[PDB]
């Protein structure tokens, strides 16, 4: 999930935003 | 933005930042 992307490897704000609702 | 790990309460607190209004989910560790 978010972790894996986010935390594991890094995020775009745009990759962010797709764990908004 | 911060080109850089966000782990833990700092990736919560980046979505509730980047959501906004609309709210987020945050899902169960694989
Ligand atoms: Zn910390």
């Amino acid at each position: 999930g978010i972790v894996e992307q986010c935390c594991t490897s890094i995020c775009s704000l745009y990759q962010l935003e797709n764990y908004c609702n | 933005f911060v080109n850089q790990h966000l782990c833990g309460s700092h990736l919560v607190e980046a979505l509730y930042l980047v959501c906004g209004e609309r709210g987020f989910f945050y899902t169960k560790p694989t």
